[PDB]
């Protein structure tokens, strides 16, 4: 069974993914500043070298995270118990539907009031100079910090987010799934551990568990606005492209 | 959903 779950998943994503929130926390509080255009265009002679308007700059740079992010949760994914047992159009409709909103709940990690950290903390991009962005660019972006606010006020650690991304990715519900039964099961064994987790990790927090549950459909909320944003941009941006991995991923979304 | 059934 599932003593060993937690130790699973958590091993999972400190060993896939190259960002995590202690690395995360200790360099927020030195990466190069992008504050206003000139600082951009050093970054993106400094940092962004093997990654045309800058918005569009932006936007392109911000998808190429997304892709290295997704490449990350695939192999994550493989390694929670019961994933890789799945029928792989099961595991494609549930990395489909679930990256972005993992993806958000991570990049909260690299989020503070003032900005984030880009090219691997080897950067922060103020708050301020997203905001002075052209729409529709500067709208994909607020929001996040919006949600990355409140989501950091939980003070979640690796360990708990860990289980979080995993709970989120086995998803019972999304759309076409084959096997709904399976993914179901794997989803309460999940959701049972972090429950437990949560419980003695903070154990002063009575309410950490049903504010998480509600994280995740605000979460579901967070995609399909940016999902709704990058289809406007894909429609009246002759500059901007999707990568086509990003592509596969929002066909068919609404 | 090629790349993404490529990578999994
Ligand atoms: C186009 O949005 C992406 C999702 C995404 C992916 C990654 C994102 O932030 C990454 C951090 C970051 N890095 C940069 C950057 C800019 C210039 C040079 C190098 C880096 O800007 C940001 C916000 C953000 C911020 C708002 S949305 C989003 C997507 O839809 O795949």
């Amino acid at each position: 069974d599932l003593k060993s779950l937690a130790k699973r998943i958590y091993e999972a994503y400190l060993k896939n993914f190259n960002m995590n929130k202690v690395k995360a926390r200790v360099i927020l509080s030195p990466p190069f500043v992008i504050h206003d255009m000139e600082t951009l265009c050093m970054a993106e002679k400094t940092l962004v070298a093997k990654l045309k308007e800058a918005e569009v700059r932006i936007f392109h740079c911000c998808q190429c995270t997304s892709v290295e992010t997704v490449t990350e949760l695939t192999e994550f994914a493989k390694a929670i118990p019961g994933f890789a047992n799945l029928d792989l159009n099961d595991q494609v409709t549930l990395l489909k539907y679930g990256v972005y909103e993992a993806i958000f709940a991570m990049l909260s990690s690299v989020m503070n009031k003032d900005g984030m950290l880009v090219a691997y903390g080897n950067g922060f991009i103020t708050r301020e100079f997203l905001k002075s962005l052209r729409k529709p660019f500067c709208d994909i972006m607020e929001p996040k910090f919006d949600f990355a606010m409140k989501f950091n006020a939980l003070e979640l650690d690796d360990s708990d987010i860990s289980l979080f991304v995993a709970a989120i990715i086995c998803c019972g519900d999304r759309p076409g799934l084959l096997n709904v039964g399976h993914i179901e099961k794997m989803q309460e064994g999940i959701v049972h551990v972090l429950r437990l987790h949560l419980q003695s990790n903070h154990p002063d927090d009575i309410f950490l568990f049903p504010k998480l549950l509600q994280k995740m459909a605000d979460l579901r909320q967070l995609v399909t606005e940016h999902a709704q944003l990058v289809q406007i941009i894909k429609k009246t941006e002759s500059d901007a492209a999707l990568h086509p991995l990003l592509q596969e991923i929002y066909r068919d979304m609404y | 959903h090629q790349l993404l059934r490529y990578l999994l």
